[PDB]
């Protein structure tokens, strides 16, 4: 039923910037809250950021406050995390999805991402 | 190392509730 | 990793203004000229606006001198372009690229710009 | 219709030159 | 020694947007948190947003919370205030200010923003 | 309804605010 | 007849920003070329940017394009300079003065602009 | 090192021309 196609990865020094999308389908994109996580081999997955249906209210992990931006466009029914300032702690591979689901375990294949130090 | 919730992982501190967390973040 | 994301077009009226915007991500930003191209459809692409690493340059067609102004801002990887006293002739799709790599073809989805009257 | 720059397509005219042009203009080529 | 020039504002029907811009010289601008105020005729001043002087942390008044967006400029020395879905209740005049000094009384003459029913 | 609030920038302080944590992250020279 | 009024300078760090303002009176202030001019002691002034009496055209001293930008208000007859990523080389006093009439030695008060390494 | 518009002190390069200067810095 649902389907999200990730993109936007790609290896960057210290201190550049990467867009992060999200392509949605199969369900009522408007409806649900989205969230971007990541998750590197061997550690915990990290929700990154999230924001409500609307637009209204927008959570983020402490460690990217002020770094990363996440927004949607509900006409396009698209996701994007916009990442500067990035760090080698940020190296991982980046998944995006409905918040209501996530313990469904159905994932896209996300996106990867390397920050060289 | 906190708890988080078990539906989209999002960290909860002390002032977290359930019900404000399921309102805010998921669909009734 | 060359993402380029344009904004700021719209609907004008002849004589009047509009500022574009690009954000770059994905490649060292400070090190390239960047470029604000148009196609009109039906037309050819061409460069009406260019601009050094460093904004010690600028590149103007003749026929937007003194009516267009780009500058760039390295710290938001941005590039800007003012528009002042439009013309009919200046309705198209705006895009925003680093000046080595158009010999290749990627463009970004571009802004439309339309000038009536 | 002018010859133009074949990376860039920034016209050129009696003065450009392609030394000056790739060193203002361009970086890895 | 401290100047506020702001603009952007003016007539609007309710639902459409606005974007207000304060240049300010006179001091180092980045080394400050700005705050947009707004003052309607007869009110209590409130603070509608604000932004660390890093541009890391922003708020928001609750009543504009997903509405509007503060963002800086350090590069022009410039603050803005993007207000979409303009309601009537969000009619006054707006200033700009550094959150330091608001208590010394030093005011720009602020922009007016008029939202009709 | 009226709140007390910073009397420097008037930012609202609830029950959470503390002076030490708001002048931190929000002023300068004070 | 010609009153310039310059305000805006101080002390600020290398790398730093500063805006300069100029408030013009006296004369038909949309009908003149402006500019910035710089004096430091036993130097030679330097013009270091001009824009034309409509603001279509600017011209900037080469060791100053892409980190200056001078900007015009001919409604408030006001001359603004946001000048980025200074340098000790950048220290002196800052002059407004409509180009016409630099030769007859008339000259308001200036600003003077120290940048520490 | 260079001679300058003697009015406003803008530097003159080989292309540029009195009249031109005078035309777009000095007229209305
Ligand atoms: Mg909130
Ligand atoms: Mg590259
Ligand atoms: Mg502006
Ligand atoms: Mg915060
Ligand atoms: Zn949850
Ligand atoms: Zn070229
Ligand atoms: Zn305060
Ligand atoms: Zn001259």
């Amino acid at each position: 039923r649902v389907q999200l196609v990730e993109s936007g990865g790609g290896l960057v020094q210290a201190g550049g910037s990467l867009r992060l999308s999200c392509a949605a389908s199969g369900f009522i994109f408007d409806s649900y809250a989205m969230g971007w996580y990541r998750q590197a081999p061997g550690k915990e997955m990290e929700l990154v950021a999230a924001i409500t249906s609307s637009g209204s209210s927008t959570y983020y992990a402490d460690s990217v406050k002020g770094r990363f931006t996440i927004s949607r466009d509900n006409a396009k029914n698209t996701v994007y995390l916009q990442m500067n300032s990035l760090k080698p702690e940020d190296t991982a591979v980046y998944y995006c999805a409905a918040l209501d689901y996530v313990i469904d375990g159905y994932w896209g294949q996300g996106t990867q991402v390397t920050v060289s130090s | 190392d906190v708890y988080k919730c078990e539906i989209c992982k999002m960290p909860f501190s002390v002032y977290s509730t359930l019900e404000k967390h399921m309102k805010k973040w998921h669909s009734d």
